[PDB]
RNA sequence: GCUCUCCCACCCGGGGGGCGGGGCGGACUGUCCCCAGUGCGCCCCGGGCGGGUCGCGCCGUCGGGCCCGG
RNA sequence: CAGUUUUAUCCGGUAAAGCGAAUGAUUAGAGGUCUUGGGGCCGAAACGAUCUCAACCUAUUCUCAAACUUUAAAUGGGUAAGAAGCCCGGCUCGCUGGUGUGGAGCCGGGCGUGGAAUGCGAGUGCCUAGUGGGCCACUUUUGGUAAGCAGAACUGGCGCUGCGGGAUGAACCGAACGCCGGGUUAAGGCGCCCGAUGCCGACGCUCAUCAGACCCCAGAAAAGGUGUUGGUUGAUAUAGACAGCAGGAUGGUGGCCAUGGAAGUCGGAAUCCGCUAAGGAGUGUGUAACAACUCACCUGCCGAAUCAACUAGCCCUGAAAA
RNA sequence: GGGCGGUACACCUGUCAAACGGUAACGCAGGUGUCCUAAGGCGAGCUCAGGGAGGACAGAAACCUCCCGUGGAGCAGAAG
RNA sequence: GUUUUAAGCAGGAGGUGUCAGAAAAGUUACCACAGGGAUAACUGGCUUGUGGCGGCCAAGCGUUCAUAGCGACGUCGCUUUUUGAUCCUUCGAUGUCGGCUCUUCCUAUCAUUGUGAAGCAGAAUUCACCAAGCGUUGGAUUGUUCACCCACUAAUAGGGA
RNA sequence: GUCUACGGCCAUACCACCCUGAACGCGCCCGAUCUCGUCUGAUCUCGGAAGCUAAGCAGGGUCGGGCCUGGUUAGUACUUGGAUGGGAGACCGCCUGGGAAUACCGGGUGCUGUAGGCUU
RNA sequence: GUCUCCGUAGUGUAGGGUAUCACGUUCGCCUAACACGCGAAAGGUCCUCGGUUCGAAACCGGGCGGAAACACCA
């Protein structure tokens, strides 16, 4: 016989906390740090660039802050893919550095800074951090959030990172927890970053899978072999992502057809109605009670 | 003879209000602070670096600096008879803007829009504020009954 | 414009009720439901309350307009 | 410009209040399973059963707080109330920067119904005497049993200053001063000393063998009284009631077991209804007991009362100095 | 009154303080003349006291595991 | 003019706890001067806790019976003959303990005068009222105020100026 | 009507028990070659996609606690100024003006100022 | 004038998980009986109530009792 711990002088000194960390979804003391700007700026917005994964999806998102709430600029998802062929394995770090270079030259097709300011065209794998040019308009930045994801030593969202320098934003950034980098002796290569990058880690499971045993290369690879992909196929894009389809980077946000305006969603009882279940509940248990016994 | 500190009698005055504890809300420091507002200045227990002295927790002044954390501010006291204006460097924390001086520049731009409008009508329209007149004579509708006798009580011991 | 009580009807003049009554859609809960209670949207009719404003005629000033005007 | 007010605005944790809210202190019961024990208790054992005292949990209840608080006044503390403002062009920058972005500073032009109320001439700049032993009251307040004691906050006074009144008086109440005529008043006062009621003054309480008589102030109580004047609640009024010049109270029994002898007149669970305007095994005297008597409760003759309780007003006791 | 006895002789924390600030007495309850290469400076990661239900020797209290768990723990010392 | 040394300018350290910072143990009854009632020892003042005195209430004691006489736990006052508290007046001086002698005064009355109540039969004794005109002693020991003891007596009551 | 990053004091948004959840979505779920880590591939990291409505999820429900606002308590408590107003004193009345708080009884249970993809 | 110890079988008395000595005193051991010497008894509110504690008499006060102390300088 133990005291209720969750009592009405439980509930009377209990200040609830923020709302997204109910939700828990954010942290306020990584934000203060990101999003503030130093008052002799005056109205200088600071850019951030938002990285999110999803089991199934990539999102990479553009947007300083206001008292309003942080506002989008430039938004980049990763199911805008399968338009350029590349249908299968999504989410993988091919797709973080082909996401960050659609965001990249989508903004640079939303300022007129396309043919200035390239960046890398083709993909080698070291620091390209890129500089500004003198009388030419500047060169543009944006620092980092990532969030609630541990930034150890190989994660997908530095290939998203590495898309948006090489498409050329310029970015801050050191070479120590990409692909590559050896914990013992501190150096770092490059073409094991770029065997990272193209899908070759991915392929490997072509043999690993295909000879081994043939039972789970049919357990876990039936959707390459539904689009009839192979192995081999690990290819170029770049130049489609690069020429023109940026005058669409949007897609034309489709039209609305006229919706009927139906719900779906059991709406409030109201007043009147409770006020009418416990008289309907007191004369159902005294016409149950007096009648019976 | 009491002590000098820093923080003398400050038990129920840096304190935080009931319920409201905890992490600072990212409102209070994305706000803009010019040179020439005015500025009303509350103390706060969280952040204990740049706190105002004691004497300044309610008064008002103006800024004529601004730096990469804080605005410098002038403010005025009252040592022993005579008036000081002194300044200060305040963190952002402590500080918020006094709506004293909007009822004003509400006004003076209503005034000018009743100015601009109707004077090529030759009108003639009242800009001064004037106090509260004496009521008016107006007339009271007792429509039928007459007025209900009040009765003083008589006295019992309530307790 | 909003819509409580004299009173109105379901029910025993009153309480309960009221903004009532009529037609349609959808939703609702204890009870076997009938129930009836509610209740939103759409439409029509009845009923009083509440002043604004537009207006009317009539009564009401040892009234007001150089104490209007002939 | 202001020892002030109004209209807008922020700040504060005091008096009050509150424990069915935290931090601490605390009283009494109520329902539960034992959550555990010290003993009854049947028991070769128990939370089996136990009386439980008891703590334990839940809803309730009695009181509290300078170093405890959810709420939270009154007075009170800063700011603002237009030309030192607004609004249009434009320039420079080596800091800030995606973008002449972002600011700041500059040359120019345009706009006066003077932008709450009331009152008043203001601004700065030199040299410098005296002082640094302080006191009282209204409220607010800490130590102390208390002090014409010691110690702080707000305003005002004596000291530095007299004048009419308080019989007299450094501070209280009126009022602040050049030398003088006339008038009127303030706090106070008008039987005489002593200017003024030598009013047909108005309405009532009060008798002391210690009456009593005007802010600071020079003295006094708890409790008492059929001394009196008002008041308050119910219970007896042509319901002869409320005192008494009044007609009388026990055939069963002479109670039961009782005192040696007691019948009511002595002891005991008891205490009734039966012609009963009247039961009491007597309120009582008497007698060795009764006999003989009266009475609680009841029955005769006339023209308006009782019980407590406010100390409710004055008066008295309470109340002893050189 | 001096003396013997004390430190109100430099500092800080609550209270007296009369709701800004300031404010006295040999007025209260208390403490200091130091300690630390980490108990300083960054970063990742975790969440405490107490309480329940269980588990071999294990008991009032060793360790493990599950749930509730707005600070009831801790932050070198006095207290906020 | 050259080399050694010293003096120079700048920054830390060597400490003053009476902590805005002198280098410092006692006594005078053989004592001297400058001053103070801003500061003690007497009296007097305002106060009355302690001391002394008197009330109300009524559980019990009292062979029985609360209140003839007494009064528990509780509570309201006066007195300045005890000691304390304070520091207002006097330190260019108010002659400071006791006793002898000598007048007067108060009453909270020990005895005497006149009267009430008793657990008052008489004799004795305790209790209270009006009441201070009249009395209230002789001696041993101690510096004594205070105490203590022997006798007588009507009684050997208490104090102020 | 949902996903991403938020705003304000962050409760009208919390907690406890129930229930229905269309399509796109979010998630539990399938696994351990890839220098990601652990005593432990659960957590963290990566490569994935056969299979399904509990989920801080989303929406409604409780004569719910809690919270948010309104009446009562109350012109009560308190209080700035003043009086030759009582009273032995304690403290209480008056004029002048300001003026609270619990218990108790009612109503509400997320707006989304917000930008990008989306019941479309 | 009040602060410092400490109170415990009948006597006096040793000392956070039991109430302990020495003597007082009943029965039993060696002996030739005697003395000395020895072993088992009774004996406890560890001053009277409330809290710290899983368990306090030894920890905490409030309190009643006794004893031993102190008051200096006209
Ligand atoms: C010091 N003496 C005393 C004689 C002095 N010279 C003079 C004298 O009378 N002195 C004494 C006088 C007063 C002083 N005293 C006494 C009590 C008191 N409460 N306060 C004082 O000041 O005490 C002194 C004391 O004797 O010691 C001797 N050498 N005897
Ligand atoms: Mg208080
Ligand atoms: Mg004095
Ligand atoms: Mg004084
Ligand atoms: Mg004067
Ligand atoms: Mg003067
Ligand atoms: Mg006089
Ligand atoms: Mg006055
Ligand atoms: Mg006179
Ligand atoms: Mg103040
Ligand atoms: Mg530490
Ligand atoms: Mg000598
Ligand atoms: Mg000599
Ligand atoms: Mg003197
Ligand atoms: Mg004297
Ligand atoms: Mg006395
Ligand atoms: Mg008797
Ligand atoms: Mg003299
Ligand atoms: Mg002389
Ligand atoms: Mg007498
Ligand atoms: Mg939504
Ligand atoms: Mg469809
Ligand atoms: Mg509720």
């Amino acid at each position: 016989f133990v005291k209720v711990v969750k009592n009405k002088a439980y509930f009377k000194r209990y200040q609830v906390k923020f709302r997204r960390r109910r939700e828990g979804k954010t942290d306020y003391y990584a934000r203060k740090r990101l999003v503030i700007q130093d008052k002799n700026k005056y109205n200088t917005p600071k850019y951030r660039m938002i990285v999110r994964v999803t089991n199934r999806d990539i999102i990479c998102q553009i947007a300083y802050a206001r008292i309003e709430g942080d506002m989008i600029v430039c938004a980049a998802y990763a199911h805008e893919l399968p338009k350029y062929g590349v249908k299968v394995g999504l989410t993988n770090y091919a797709a973080a550095y082909c996401t960050g270079l659609l965001l990249a030259r989508r903004l640079l097709n939303r300022f007129g800074m396309d043919k200035i300011y390239e960046g890398q065209v083709e993909v080698t794998g070291d620091e390209y951090n890129v500089e500004s040019i003198d009388g030419q308009p500047g060169a543009f930045t944006c620092y980092l959030d990532a969030g609630l994801a541990r930034t150890t030593t190989g994660n997908k969202v530095f290939g998203a990172l590495k898309g948006a320098v090489d498409g050329g934003l310029s970015i801050p950034h050191s070479t120590k927890r990409f692909p590559g980098y050896d914990s013992e002796s501190k150096e770092f290569n490059a073409e094991v970053h770029r065997k990272h990058i193209m899908g070759q880690n991915v392929a490997d499971y072509m043999r690993y899978l295909m000879e081994e045993d043939e039972d789970a290369y049919k357990k876990q690879f039936s959707q390459y072999i539904k689009n009839n992909v192979t192995p081999d196929m690990m290819e170029e894009m770049y130049k489609k992502a690069h020429a023109a389809i940026r005058e669409n980077p949007v897609y034309e946000k489709k039209p609305k057809r006229e919706v009927k305006k139906k719900r779906w969603n059991r709406p409030k009882m109201s007043l009147a109605q409770k006020k009418d279940r416990v008289a309907q509940k007191k004369a159902s248990f005294l016409r149950a009670q007096e009648r019976a016994a | 003879t009491n002590t000098k500190g820093k923080r003398r009698g400050t038990r129920y005055m840096f304190s935080r209000p009931f319920r409201k504890h905890g992490v600072v809300p990212l409102a209070t420091y994305m706000r803009i602070y010019k040179k020439g507002d005015i500025v009303d200045i509350k103390g706060m227990g969280t952040v204990q670096k740049g706190m105002p002295h004691k004497c300044y927790h309610g008064k008002t002044g103006r800024v004529y600096n601004v730096t990469q954390h804080a605005v410098g501010i002038v403010v005025n006291k009252q040592v022993k008879g005579k008036i000081l204006a002194k300044r200060i460097n305040v963190r952002i924390e402590h500080i918020k803007h006094s709506k004293s001086r909007d009822s004003f520049l509400k006004r003076v731009k209503e005034n000018d829009q009743k100015k601009k409008e109707a004077k090529e009508k030759g009108t003639w329209v009242q800009l001064k504020r004037q106090p509260a007149p004496p009521r008016e004579a107006h007339f009271v509708r007792t429509n039928g009954k007459e007025p209900e006798l009040l009765e003083p009580i008589p006295y019992e011991f309530m307790a």
